[PDB]
């Protein structure tokens, strides 16, 4: 928190606190699947797997190998977007429209294309 | 003096001595004293059943489904639903009440009556 | 990397005892519940059985609900399968009940008209593509006597409309009907013992025996009757249904 | 390419028993003998 | 298929995937047996144990073991035997009788021993 402020710590320990459950959850999810979880168990599964995805990035370097272009988050935005999803705020979208996208603006951008509104 | 059992399908609601049984069947309203003689009756769609017991403050009693069995020694009243009079909230009752629903209009009619507003 | 692998599957078969032995406990507690609940439920069943047996005794024993049709055709089937899974053979047994079920009305000359409770017998006729007429589904666990009055008044009200059917048409009423109402749930015997019955709600055949001041009934004992043996089965129906939720758990 | 695609979509063409002594009856009890 | 023809390796191909997909589903059977599975995943596996259990054969070799004399089983009556178990013509036979054993005369003489009809 002295370095990057509390605002930006604490939205880095939700995030890794939600992964961590998450991947706590999988092997079980794996075997009785996730309708044997607590209902906040579901919706944390539902969060880590929307932030899993959310935090992957169509990159600039990463073009020659998919066509698309890459995006750049600025650091506010990205502390923003992510407190959001930590928050339940974007468990309504699809998890597809979190996967390889820049800020909340890409975000809301393919979830309309894939049939949601942000 | 007479044992009323008031006994719902899935549980017994209400078991004990009392001193005149009130209700209105099919054929029409009938008051049950501590040796009426043997009878099986159809409580009324929107029935209500009034039981005055000795040294104590009558209960009124909102029955849908109700049936009447009378054998000398306990009146036993078999309802498919029952409400007490302080459990019946009166904003729902009207709210139910005069509704296309036979079965609903039925069940706001009889807690109403068990109410007191008829 | 076999250790780091073996490492890895040691924790998730750790976890996954860990969360067994929870629902293992949890199912311990809820036998506790559905028990109790069919101990509620049972003096209701003893009295509307004696009530409906005085009407009968009274009255004329022809209803429509206790007459076997002639040459019939059709028998409508529920079978009374849980919602969630883990349940080691209920539904499989359940099923295989019904399935012998159907093999023994077909050997009768009838056609199975098939109504499913719960979603793991929805699954496998959708496999064996066995038409289900109609579907209740989220309470196995915890029933009801609303859901169990649904389904009595559906399966009468089939049971009614097979009355006037003639061969495949519907009859005066449009609705091509059944000729019988059978019931395939789970019997909980005893805590170890579990065993997937057969039962035909309707019709009813009348048992008799010799004998045992005379009711006096109103407005007439056949309306009475008339008025009785629905709410007859459909308490049979919850009874059915509060057992299948206790031998579920 | 997907008329095509189209077009040859609408021409494709694609691809023991119940002892009934076993079945227990409801039964409506009855103090009458039987007639 | 170029050398034992396109029947012979079409069965072999359905009887190695059928084998493979009880392989690979054997981690959920142990924990939680076979009920956990989906409609397709039952047949599938009652098929693949049946399918092992026929691949054994009563050996001219065990008979110093046994007792049992053993049986010689023309390929072109494999492939049809193999072809008719993936097809699921046999799911109704105990498993029990596709065990060491040699065509499909002999799979009809145990099946009727045990019981089921063939």
């Amino acid at each position: 928190p002295a370095i990057v402020g509390d605002e930006h710590y604490r939205v880095a320990q939700e995030v890794i606190r939600i992964l961590q459950r998450y991947k706590d959850l999988q092997d079980i999810i794996a075997i009785l699947g996730i309708d044997e979880l607590s209902e906040e168990d579901k919706q944390l599964v539902n969060r880590a797997r929307r932030i899993e995805r959310f935090l992957s990035q169509n990159m600039m370097a990463a073009e020659q190998f998919t066509g698309q272009p890459g995006s750049t988050v600025p650091l506010k935005e990205t502390i923003e977007a992510f407190d959001k999803l930590t928050k339940g705020e974007f468990d309504h979208l699809p998890e597809q429209a979190f996967f390889l996208i820049g800020g909340l603006d890409d975000l809301a951008k393919k979830a309309e294309s894939l049939g949601a509104k942000l | 003096d007479l044992n009323v059992e008031i006994v719902a399908v899935e549980r017994e609601l209400w078991s004990g001595p009392a001193t005149f049984v009130f209700t209105r069947t099919t054929a029409g309203e009938i008051g049950i004293l501590p040796r009426h003689i043997p009878l099986v009756a159809q409580l009324v769609d929107d029935a209500m059943v009034r039981v005055e017991r000795e040294g104590e403050d009558d209960l009124r009693i909102a029955v849908d489904g109700g049936f009447l069995s009378v054998t000398e020694e306990t009146v036993r009243i078999l309802v498919e639903n029952a409400q007490f009079e302080s459990e019946i909230d009166a904003d729902a009752a009207k709210e139910d009440a005069a509704s296309d629903d036979e079965r609903t209009a039925a069940w706001g009619r009889a807690r109403l009556r068990a109410l007191g507003q008829i | 990397a076999t250790l780091r692998e073996l490492r890895g599957r040691i924790r998730s078969a750790g976890s996954i005892k860990k969360i067994t032995k929870a629902q293992e406990l949890i199912a311990t507690s809820r036998i506790a519940k559905a028990q109790a609940r069919v101990e509620a439920a049972r003096p209701y069943a003893a009295e509307i059985t004696n009530m409906l047996t005085e009407l009968a005794g009274a009255s004329a024993l022809d209803h429509p609900l206790l007459v076997e049709r002639k040459q019939p055709k059709r028998a409508g089937v529920l079978v009374v399968s849980s919602d969630r899974g883990l349940c080691g053979a209920y539904n499989a047994n359940v099923l295989r009940r019904a399935e012998e079920l159907f093999s023994l009305l077909r050997d009768e000359g009838k056609d199975p008209v098939l109504y499913v409770v719960g979603r793991k017998a929805l699954g496998y006729f959708s496999f064996r593509q066995r038409t289900v007429v109609e579907s209740w589904t989220g309470f196995s666990e915890r029933p009801t006597y609303e859901n169990a009055r649904e389904i009595a008044d559906t399966l009468v009200n089939a049971f009614m409309a097979g009355a006037d059917d003639e061969g495949d048409d519907a009859g005066a009423d449009g609705i091509l009907g059944v000729d019988e109402l059978h019931i395939v749930f789970t019997e909980f015997r005893s805590m170890l013992s579990q065993t997937a019955v057969a039962r035909r709600a309707a019709p009813m055949e009348v048992e008799y025996v010799g004998e045992v001041t005379l009711y006096s009934f109103e407005p007439d004992p056949e309306t009475l009757f008339d008025a009785l043996l629905p709410r007859y089965i459909a308490t049979r129906v919850y009874a059915a249904l509060l057992e299948a939720a206790a031998s579920e758990s | 390419l997907v008329s095509v695609i189209n077009e040859f979509k609408k021409g494709f063409q694609a691809s023991e028993a119940l002892d009934p002594e076993d079945l227990e009856k409801e039964s409506v009890k009855v103090r009458k003998p039987a007639p």
